């Protein structure tokens, strides 16, 4: 039976599913640190479920089949335009921003109701608490408007105070240089034109803005570039932690019950995203919106219900 | 009618524009709907007795506990309107407009 | 309201024993075939909602709709029935009863009826 | 952006004639518009028009003016052998039209 | 050579909170989002 | 008269069950063979009507708009697949459904022998129009144009329906049958006098009225092509037919409340074929045209007389057609030069030969050339009025010079001269639209070789 | 394919479809009996055969 | 809210007009407009928020004040009768309480200022409760005192009611202040014909219940509550703006939607008893509530308003609870028309 308030009147509760490792866990660094092989061996180690961090195409990876979609369908934007052309007139910047920032409430979403549903933890590798650090660096160097600042600040309001802030956040510390030689070593054409401004004013954000805040309701634990390969040492840190400052022991059943209720069906998730606010970068006119939807409907399992696409091969259609 | 009707009247309509004032308080209005089931709990009890009704007897006293609930209503509101504003003042529900 | 208040009315019936002595409505009368139109379109229009192929996409959840409607019109084309019928039962009643107010005029012809004639010009 | 909208640039003109010489005008796919074309001729004016109007030309005639034709020779004949006039100012007869008795 | 589609100029007309404003409406503020308004600071 | 109504209600789901490449062809060859159907309604008796049912009756006035409307149908499904053509599916769909809904609901108008049915289809007609103007038209003012279209009707048509329930109050029926042999005289009072206008003004703004023909211009200008042709064919004979069918009761109130309606008709005539001259734009023009026609057949209504009615009804059917084909001239031009002005192009007549002698026909069929059936209705409604009295022909004959005048200066403006010198994308006339014209003007020719049949009852 | 569960299955729920199309049976069923119970009351009571 | 509190306090509400449905005393009819009022402030504030509170506050002063007048009808029609049942309710000035305090419960102008603020500041969910459900207890206590209602007082208040339902209509942009002006000119409609008929009361609550309930449900599945909110969904559900529009349709009463069908009746029993003026001036003004409909229509699905980038994720998602009575609501709220004579089955 799909959750709901019926299963919720008889029998399901919540609290009696956690076993004291639920314990959220976002990993924080500056752009190419080791924070994604950090969580991989955290995620192992704990037991908990890996989220990779969420890309351009997450919502693809949930939905219909895996493969990603077409960018002109999914995205409208693209990671390479923006390190290419920072400053381009068609609004490249804010709409990834904003495209990535709603890609990462609904991986936020998704974790929520996996851990409320069965128990087992989860390990971020970027939350939407520290999403903000890439936009004030966008806005630092001039790549967007002051406009597309508020609108973010305006979507973030009205939807991230909705969810729980991680149990324990950790962050991963490595110095400018390190990070641009390691860019250099990488070898992707792209990466090599992030000026060390930009890196700068992520870092100078991180540390001034977002592990202050955190500090209030979570615990931090950074960490340096050399001791982020023994994960043992890390994660015996983690399981050796006093979690009792955040709201979560101050969660009833009610309050997971409505949570519950909130993470799963992901049209009231994203229902706030788009907002009828009418910024140049952001908004379609009618035209391109009717092509580009009608482009989208003729995807060969996207016509229909989940189920009823005689096309994906489903059968026993006049029946269902 | 006697006059004891008719001060009866008079006190509920006393009530009544004195609720419809709405000077700068909440509970002082809730005091003047306490003060109307007064009035209408004297003048009922009042018919109930004097045409020997004694079946009507019971119908004041469940008027009274309703009365209760009123106010017990009205209370648990003004402590919301207050822990919102520090103050129970009326002119500060004025978010919705017409 | 006139039916409200009649004699021997029985309060929550919605269909009094003595309804049973009018004809009941052939089952293949149109006010029925429009109600299992209704139902038709209503389980398409449940097929729109879902994202659901619109003609074909359930059979007997359509059948279930159509079923439904055709059911409740049978007796509200029932109860309808009755009530005209209940009616002009009483007009008759009351106007056989009082025979001063309804009286039979006379039947003049129109060549004794003088009528004003309006030239066209 | 300097701009409002994130909007398609404005499509030009589709001409029928670049690739189908013979067109029609009526569809792309040169089969359906021949078709279309060849069912809009046949049942337009070969089988609508011209079927259409030798049917209302040959209408029986039930509006009964040959037979009011024949009815007034018939009349007008009697009449005039007869020596009556050949139409009556009263429609009705007055024998069965009841004036009021007086006017005063 | 395509139909007219209403533009972000048109669409503002219904962003107020009311339309037809006048100078007395002209300070009325749309609701938020969210149909909950931020806390006051009220110092107790 | 079922075998006529249930065709269309199956037009409906078989163009909602056709290929998506082959509605179209479906839609015309089937409406095409149900007009032919409906052309068997022109035997009738000229006793009575033909009573099929309890609910719909033909007469001689019913049967030929019946006709006209079944076969606009197919011209306005040729017409619209042509802007329609990068549509979707389901849009197209969707416009050949308000199109069927529309024939459905003017071919159980133009029968049903009930009042209170009569009006309860002649607004339900507002809804499909209202629809196509305001999501089909082209530029910004369609939405304001539909809010007239609408408005402009409904003031005019509520208190109509309040009437037409008293009368049912006080008579005890509606059925036209009934009330036109238990008709009785109306006494000279202002409760008849206002119950004269509100049968009367509901028709006379959906004819135009002069004063209240503004709707008509913008509905008629921002609408798509197949919503002016039904607009200005048979959307506007609804208000005479509905004047026609209730002026029995009205009587004798008629002869004296008819002055100022009389009055405006003729002046409003005159004024807008003086503002037909004076126009920049071509659907305009057409638009105030068919206002001037509709004032002529307002009057003939009016004095109702015999000759009057047959030649009001011989007016309409040649002015529905002769604007229908009108608007579908100014469409192709305006399909070529994606403007309406109307001195753009100029000198077409080098270029599109046969347009050029289409737009001649039109025109002169416009202008009332003997013997087509304009100049008899036209002359049918001028003799009336002469014999109601010897100063009108005046207006009537001024009108006539004025007609001429402006037909023949947009067949001037448009056709000759030289052309614009750069305007290049003129391709050649498709089969499509000289098939339509020629569907539009074959019709009024074989008409007026046979005119009784558009004359209406009083033959 | 589906990535996801696809709760409607490349079956369907029978238990459902079964319910269903027994409650339209039955209804229908009902239907004509109680149509010709009635039938047969009217001209019982109005004396016609 | 516990869904088990809440589900009891629904059925409070529901116990309380079922009381007032059914009980032959006036005691009894007021013990359940407290139970319904009671039991109906908390569903108000389900979700917390400043403007609920506040919302909750004015309806809760409104209804105490409309039972403190009830109460004293009450009284006083016992002072000159010794009698409690429901009834002819002979006295003038008991009479006359009665219908004000009855006419503030339903949203009667001028009465009607609490209803449009109340239904912005609740939830739809919870507004669709209060404008659907919290009008039969009223409606069917001054049906069963009808013959006795001052004709004058009862229609000045109708056509009062439905002017200013549709002169209010005609400024919101926020689609609950329209939805509660309309509310107000459909009670000013059916209030309109209860002296002269209940049965055309009654159905005119039945369609006005149907088309409010598919409206706002259609409204729940796409989730706006302003006008530029609402011109975004036909980039995502635009059988939901089809659907909406024709609804909007019927609700304005153009023919042959079902919603022509109560003010034709209406009229058609005004009509019977030499009321003309009247039926006139409600269908001129009931012009203005079309206007605005028409208007939302406009915004909504017969023009294409922009959309925005984000809305692309909202593609790949469809909606899970869905609502089973929706279908049945928008049929029975348009295609429902030639089934009118019906209504015979409702006396
Ligand atoms: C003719 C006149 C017709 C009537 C007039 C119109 C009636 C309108 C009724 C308004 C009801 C409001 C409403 O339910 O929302 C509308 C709802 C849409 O709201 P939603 O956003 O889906 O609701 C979210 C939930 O309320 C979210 O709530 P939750 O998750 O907290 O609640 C848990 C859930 C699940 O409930 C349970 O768990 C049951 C537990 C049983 C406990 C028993 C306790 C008993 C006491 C001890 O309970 C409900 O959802 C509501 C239960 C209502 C029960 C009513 C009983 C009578 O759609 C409808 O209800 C249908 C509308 C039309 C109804 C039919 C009308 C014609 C008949
Ligand atoms: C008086 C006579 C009868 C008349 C009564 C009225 C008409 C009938 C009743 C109406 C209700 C029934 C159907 C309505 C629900 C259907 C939902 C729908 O959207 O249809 C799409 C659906 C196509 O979808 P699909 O195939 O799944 O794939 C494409 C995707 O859906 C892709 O879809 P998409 O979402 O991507 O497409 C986008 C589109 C999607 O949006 C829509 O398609 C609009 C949906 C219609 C609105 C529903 C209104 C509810 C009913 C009220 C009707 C009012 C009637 C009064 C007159 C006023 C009209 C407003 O949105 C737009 O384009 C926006 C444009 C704005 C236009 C504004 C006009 C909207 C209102 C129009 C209402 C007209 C009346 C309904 C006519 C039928 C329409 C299907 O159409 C159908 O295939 C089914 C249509 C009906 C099938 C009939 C077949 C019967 C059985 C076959 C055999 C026949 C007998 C054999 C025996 C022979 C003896 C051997
Ligand atoms: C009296 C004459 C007798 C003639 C006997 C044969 C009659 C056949 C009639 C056929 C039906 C009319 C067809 C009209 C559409 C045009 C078709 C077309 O495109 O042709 C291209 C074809 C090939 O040319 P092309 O090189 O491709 O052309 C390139 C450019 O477009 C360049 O093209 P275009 O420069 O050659 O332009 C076409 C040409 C011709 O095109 C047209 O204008 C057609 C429209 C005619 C006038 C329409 C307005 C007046 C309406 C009167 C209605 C009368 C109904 C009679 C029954 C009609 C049955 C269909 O222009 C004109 O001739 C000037 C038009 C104005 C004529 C004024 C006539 C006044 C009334 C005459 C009296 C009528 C009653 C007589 C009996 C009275 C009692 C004794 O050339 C022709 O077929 C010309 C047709 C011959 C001209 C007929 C003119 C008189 C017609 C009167 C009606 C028929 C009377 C029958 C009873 C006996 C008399
Ligand atoms: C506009 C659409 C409305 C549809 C309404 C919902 C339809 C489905 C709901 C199922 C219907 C069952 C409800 C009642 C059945 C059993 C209860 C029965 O005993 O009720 C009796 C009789 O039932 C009801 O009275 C009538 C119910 C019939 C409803 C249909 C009317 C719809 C209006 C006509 C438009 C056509 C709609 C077509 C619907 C598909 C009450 O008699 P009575 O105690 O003496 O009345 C006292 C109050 N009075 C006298 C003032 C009225
Ligand atoms: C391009 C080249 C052009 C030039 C070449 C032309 C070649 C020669 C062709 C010219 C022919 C000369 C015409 C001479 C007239 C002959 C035909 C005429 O005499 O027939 C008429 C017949 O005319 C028809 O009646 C016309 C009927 C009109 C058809 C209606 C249009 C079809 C419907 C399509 C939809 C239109 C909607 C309109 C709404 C009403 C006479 O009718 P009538 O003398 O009395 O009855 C005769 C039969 N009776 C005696 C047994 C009774
Ligand atoms: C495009 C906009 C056009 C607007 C046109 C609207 C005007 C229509 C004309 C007036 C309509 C209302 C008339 C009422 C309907 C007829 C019913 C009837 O005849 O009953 C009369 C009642 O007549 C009336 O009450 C009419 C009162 C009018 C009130 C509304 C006035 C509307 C505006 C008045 C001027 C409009 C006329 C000219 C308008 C021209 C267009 C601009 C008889 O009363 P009884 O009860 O039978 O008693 C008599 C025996 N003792
Ligand atoms: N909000 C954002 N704005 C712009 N770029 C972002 C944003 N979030 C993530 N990215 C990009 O995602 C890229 C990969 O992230 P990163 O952790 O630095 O590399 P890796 O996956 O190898 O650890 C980075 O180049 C970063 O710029």
């Amino acid at each position: 039976l799909q959750y709901g308030p019926l299963a919720f009147v008889l029998g399901e509760r919540t609290t009696r599913k956690l076993t004291e490792t639920s314990k959220v866990i976002t990993v924080d660094g500056n752009i190419c640190s080791g924070k994604g092989r950090l969580a991989r061996e955290i995620a192992e180690k704990l037991g908990l479920r890996h989220f990779p961090e969420a890309g351009i195409h997450y919502a693809d990876s949930t939905t219909g089949d895996g493969k990603p979609l077409d960018v002109q369908l999914s995205g409208n934007c693209s990671l390479e335009k923006f390190y290419d052309d920072p400053k381009s007139n068609d609004g490249n910047s804010y709409r990834l921003q904003s495209w990535l920032y709603a890609s990462r409430l609904l991986q936020y979403a998704d974790a929520l109701e996996h851990l409320l549903s069965t128990g087992q933890g989860v390990v971020l590798e970027r939350s939407i608490y520290s999403d903000f650090v890439f936009l004030e660096a966008m806005y630092r160097q001039g790549f967007i408007r002051k406009q597309c600042v508020e609108h973010y600040n305006e979507v973030k309001k009205v939807t991230a105070c909705e969810y729980l802030p991680p149990h324990v956040v950790v962050y991963v510390d490595v110095p400018v240089p390190e990070i641009q030689s390691r860019i250099q070593k990488k070898g992707n054409p792209h990466e090599m034109k992030i000026t060390a401004a930009y890196l700068q004013d992520i870092e100078n954000a991180y540390k001034k803005t977002f592990l202050p805040e955190m500090s209030e309701k979570c615990e931090v634990l950074q960490y340096s570039a050399r001791e982020a390969e023994d994960a043992e040492k890390v994660v015996e840190d983690i399981e050796y932690l006093k979690c009792d400052k955040g709201p979560w022991p101050d969660q009833d059943d009610r309050t997971f019950h409505r949570l519950r209720m909130l993470v799963q069906n992901k049209l009231e998730v994203l229902n706030y995203t788009t907002i009828p606010v009418y910024l140049p970068e952001i908004t379609i006119g009618a035209h391109q919106s009717d092509r580009v939807f009608q482009k989208f409907t003729e995807l060969p399992g996207r016509k229909y219900s989940p189920g009823y696409n005689e096309d994906v091969g489903d059968k026993w259609i006049w029946l269902k | 009618m006697p006059l004891v009707y008719m001060n009866i009247i008079m006190a509920f309509a006393i009530a009544l524009a004195g609720l419809l004032m709405y000077r700068s308080h909440l509970m002082s209005s809730l005091l003047c709907l306490e003060g109307m089931m007064l009035s209408l709990f004297i003048m009922s009890t009042l018919i109930i007795l004097n045409t020997h009704f004694t079946l009507a007897n019971m119908m004041p006293i469940i008027l009274l506990v309703f009365a209760a609930c009123e106010a017990a209503l009205g209370l648990s509101l003004l402590v919301m309107v207050s822990n919102t504003y520090g103050t129970d003042y009326v002119q500060n529900l004025n978010l919705l407009q017409c | 309201t006139m039916m409200s208040g009649r004699p021997g009315r029985v309060p929550l019936q919605f269909l009094p024993n003595e309804a049973r002595s009018l004809p009941p409505p052939k089952l293949t009368d149109p006010r029925l075939v429009y109600m299992g139109f209704l139902g038709y379109c209503s389980g398409l229009i449940d097929n729109a909602i879902r994202r659901r192929p619109v003609v074909s996409a359930g059979l007997h959840r359509q059948l279930l709709y159509v079923t439904s409607f055709v059911f409740f019109g049978y007796y509200l084309l029932k109860r309808q029935d009755y009530m005209y019928a209940l009616r002009d039962h009483d007009m008759f009643a009351y106007v056989k009863s009082h025979p001063e107010d309804f009286p039979e005029k006379d039947k003049k012809t129109y060549g004794e009826i003088l009528e004003e004639f309006h030239p066209v010009r | 952006p300097t701009i409002r909208l994130q909007e398609d640039p404005d499509p030009e003109d589709e001409n029928l004639y670049e690739k189908n010489p013979d067109s029609h005008g009526y569809d792309k796919d040169p089969i359906v518009d021949l078709w279309n074309m060849r069912v809009v001729f046949f049942f337009g004016f070969s089988i609508v028009l011209v079927l259409g109007s030798t049917f209302v030309a040959y209408l029986p005639d039930y509006r009964m003016q040959e037979w009011a034709r024949r009815e007034a020779e018939r009349l007008v004949k009697y009449r005039e052998a007869n020596g009556l006039p050949l139409m009556e100012s009263n429609c009705f007869d007055p024998n069965k039209i009841q004036l009021p008795e007086d006017e005063d | 050579a395509r139909q007219w589609q209403p533009d972000v100029e048109w669409a503002e007309q219904f962003g107020g909170a009311v339309m037809y404003p006048t100078k007395e409406t002209a300070h009325w503020k749309p609701p938020p989002w969210n149909d909950v308004d931020p806390p006051k600071d009220t110092l107790v | 008269m079922l075998k006529i109504i249930i065709p269309t209600t199956m037009l409906l789901p078989m163009t909602w069950m056709s290929k998506h490449n082959m509605i179209w062809i479906n839609a015309t060859v089937h409406s095409l063979l149900i007009s032919l159907i409906s052309l068997s309604l022109l035997n009738q008796l000229g006793e009575n009507s033909l009573n099929f049912s309890l609910t719909f009756f033909s007469d001689s006035l019913s049967a030929p708009l019946l006709v006209l409307t079944t076969w606009l149908l197919p011209l306005m499904l040729m017409a619209s697949q042509s802007h329609l053509s990068k549509e979707t599916t389901t849009r197209k769909k969707l416009y050949i459904t308000m199109l069927i809904l529309l024939q459905l609901f003017l071919i159980m108008t133009f029968t049903a022998t009930e009042l209170i049915l009569f009006y309860i289809l002649f607004e339900a007609t507002l809804v499909p129009t209202l629809i196509i103007i305001t999501r089909w038209g082209n530029q910004t003012e369609r939405l304001n144009a539909g809010l007239y279209f609408l408005f402009y009707t409904l003031a005019g048509s509520l208190p109509l329906l309040v009437a037409l329930v008293y009368i049912q109050n006080t008579t005890g029926s509606l059925n036209f049958l009934i009330i036109h042999y238990w008709s009785h005289p109306l006494s000279n009072s202002w409760s008849n006098i206002f119950m004269w206008l509100a049968c009367i003004m509901a028709f006379m703004v959906k004819m135009p009225l002069y004063g209240l023909h503004l709707w008509l211009p913008k509905a008629h200008v921002e609408a798509p092509i197949a919503g002016s042709m039904v607009l200005a064919a048979v959307l506007l004979k609804l208000g005479g037919y509905g004047m026609m069918r209730i002026t029995t009761i009205l009587n004798p109130l008629t002869n004296y409340m008819a002055y100022p309606f009389l009055m405006l008709s003729m002046w409003g005539m005159i004024m807008t074929s003086s503002i037909c001259l004076r126009q920049t734009d071509l659907k305009s023009l057409i638009a105030y045209s068919s206002v001037s026609h509709m004032a002529l057949v307002i009057v003939a209504i009016m004095i109702q007389t015999p000759w009057s009615f047959m030649g009001a009804t011989a007016l309409m059917i040649a002015h529905g057609l002769t604007s229908s084909m009108l608007f579908c001239l100014a469409n192709t031009n305006y399909e070529r030069v994606h403007s309406r002005t109307m001195i753009l192009a100029r000198g077409l007549q080098t270029l599109l030969p046969l347009m050029a002698t289409w737009w001649l026909v039109a025109s002169l069929t416009n202008l009332a050339l003997p013997p087509s059936i304009n100049l008899i209705g036209e002359l049918f409604i001028i003799t009336a009025s002469f014999s109601w009295s010897n100063i009108t022909i005046i207006l009537m004959g001024m009108n006539m010079m004025i007609t001429a005048l402006y037909s023949l200066y947009m067949l001037i403006t448009t056709q000759r001269g030289k052309y614009t010198h750069h305007i290049n994308n003129i391709k050649p006339s498709f089969t499509r639209e000289n098939a339509l014209m020629a569907l539009h003007i074959l019709p009024l020719l074989l008409l007026t070789l046979n005119p009784k049949m558009i004359l209406g009852p009083l033959y | 394919k589906f990535y996801i569960r696809e709760p409607p299955h490349g079956s369907p729920d029978w238990l459902k479809v079964g319910l269903t199309l027994g409650t339209s049976v039955f209804l229908w069923i009902y239907l004509i009996k109680q149509h010709k119970e009635d039938v047969l009351e009217y001209k019982r009571r109005n004396g016609l055969e | 809210m516990n869904p088990i509190i809440y589900t009891t306090l629904i059925m409070t509400v529901m116990s309380g007009t079922m009381l007032v449905m059914i009980s032959s005393h006036w005691l009894l009819i007021w013990i359940g407009f407290e139970m319904n009022l009671l039991a109906m402030i908390p569903v108000l504030m389900k979700n917390f928020n400043p403007r609920a509170t506040e919302a909750a506050t004015k309806y809760f002063l409104t209804q105490a004040t409309a039972s403190m007048m009830l109460m004293m009808a009450i009284i006083i029609n016992l002072l000159y009768s010794g009698q409690w049942t429901i009834t002819k309710m002979f006295n003038p000035v008991a009479m006359t309480m009665m219908t004000m305090a009855l006419a503030m419960k339903l949203g009667l102008s001028p009465f009607h200022f609490w209803v449009p603020e109340v239904t912005q500041g609740i939830s739809l969910q919870a507004g669709l409760l209060l404008l659907t459900w919290q009008k039969l207890a009223p409606l069917s206590v001054l049906c069963q005192i009808s013959q006795s209602i001052n004709p004058n007082l009862m229609l000045t208040m109708a056509m009062l009611s439905i002017l200013i339902g549709g002169w209010g209509g005609l400024n919101q942009t926020q689609l609950r202040k329209i939805m509660a002006y309309s509310s107000i000119a459909h009670m000013g409609w059916m209030t309109a014909v209860l002296p002269y008929n209940t049965t055309m009361t009654i159905l005119n609550l039945l369609i006005y219940i149907t088309m409010t309930l598919a409206m706002f449900m259609l409204l729940i599945h796409s989730s706006a509550t302003t006008t530029l909110s609402l011109s975004h969904t036909w980039n995502k559900m635009p059988v939901i703006t089809s659907l909406m529009m024709v609804t909007l349709l019927s609700m304005g009463g153009l023919p042959p939607l079902s919603g022509f069908m109560p003010k034709w009746m209406i009229i058609q029993e005004m009509t019977k008893n030499e009321s003309i003026i009247m039926p006139t001036l409600m269908a001129m003004t009931a012009l203005l509530n079309l206007y605005f409909y028409m208007r939302l229509a406009y915004s909504s699905s017969l023009t294409m308003f922009p959309s925005t980038n984000n809305m692309k994720m909202k593609w790949q998602f469809e909606h899970t609870k869905q609502m089973k009575l929706l279908p049945t609501m928008i049929v029975l709220s348009t295609l429902v028309l030639p089934m009118t004579p019906a209504l015979s089955s409702l006396n």
